[PDB]
């Protein structure tokens, strides 16, 4: 868990940045959220769903949600979530009192999906938001995620195609959002595959780097697939790092 | 450019899948794609008209236009 000095440090560094972790059309509401809630749980919490979801999560006693009332008053760090409209909003609160709060959070225009309406700092006199998802902060700041397995590079093996792999058995289940698995290669540029659904499964044997993406290599139906499961920096060595994941890692 | 029919669409997600006139992969379609701030939602077998985007998850719909 990251102090609520990190979140700060966080929402600022992300200002008029363009957060798609998710992966998903560009720099949605919920990517920033969820991007968000990733970080200062130290990777503990990968929130799923839309918008008005997040307060439905499982926050493993790192967070707890409140209800908007007219005597609550906003910290830095606070999740705002509105769940009134079909697919909600959600925003990272900088400030508060009881007229309005600052925020910074993504699509609020509807420019997310073309990409020209990035991470805004923006005012708010409590104009829908209904929860507010708020952290347990650590008191001392923390570097637990940027040193953990997952974003340490570790073996590699690279191909003649400038792919880097490696052997690793376990399975992975789909997130939210499905995914296009690739024949034969983890390439973008491969045309043929078949798409993955939310929650299907399938245990893999080969993790890949290639095309800003962490992909899993497997088998299904005779035919070799590779599946993105991830954002990739491009990067190897002590530079490497990897995004959130688009689903869940277990092993039988 | 392309046409297609809404294969289906989860309203309660925000996304579904586009199977394109031209019979090539189906395509995936989020909430945030459909034109017009009305919709937000598309209906299975719907008559629809799109661009694709090739994105890290597979072919995406943009610009998506009930017809």
């Amino acid at each position: 868990m990251k102090s609520q000095q990190q979140a700060k440090e966080w929402i600022y560094k992300h200002e008029g940045t363009g957060v798609d972790f998710d992966g998903a059309y560009g720099f949605q509401c919920m990517d920033l959220a969820v991007a968000y809630v990733y970080y200062i749980t130290d990777g503990k919490v990968r929130m799923w769903g839309n918008a008005k979801d997040a307060i439905n999560n499982d926050f493993k006693g790192l967070a707890t949600v409140y209800e908007n009332t007219p005597s609550f008053k906003p910290q830095l760090g606070d999740v705002a979530v509105y769940t009134n409209s079909q697919y909600g909003h959600i925003q990272c609160v900088i400030s508060g009192n009881l007229d309005y709060y600052t925020c910074l959070e993504q699509n609020w225009l509807g420019g997310g999906f073309d990409g020209w309406e990035k991470a805004t700092i923006r005012t708010h006199y409590y104009d829908g938001v209904t929860h507010f998802i708020r952290p347990k902060f650590s008191a001392s700041n923390s570097n637990v995620l940027e040193t953990s397995k997952v974003n340490t590079f570790g073996n590699w093996k690279q191909n003649q195609y400038g792919t880097y792999y490696r052997n690793e058995n376990a399975t992975f289940t789909c997130g939210f959002l499905p995914i296009f698995a690739r024949v034969g290669s983890p390439k973008l540029s491969e045309p043929n595959g078949y798409w993955f659904q939310p929650n299907g499964y399938t245990p893999y044997d080969e993790v890949c780097l290639s095309d800003g993406l962490v992909w899993i290599g497997y088998n299904w139906q005779g035919t070799r697939y590779y599946l993105p499961v991830r954002q990739w920096n491009g990067k190897t060595g002590n530079s490497y790092s990897i995004g959130l994941p688009w689903g869940v890692f277990s092993h039988h | 450019k392309i046409k297609g029919q809404v294969k289906w669409f989860n309203e309660s997600k925000g996304f579904g899948f586009i199977t394109p006139a031209d019979g090539s992969k189906d395509v995936f379609v989020h909430f945030s794609a459909i034109q017009g701030n009305g919709f937000k939602t598309l209906a299975e077998g719907q008559n629809v008209e799109f661009e694709i985007q090739d994105g890290q998850k597979g072919p995406a719909a943009v610009n998506v236009t009930a017809i």
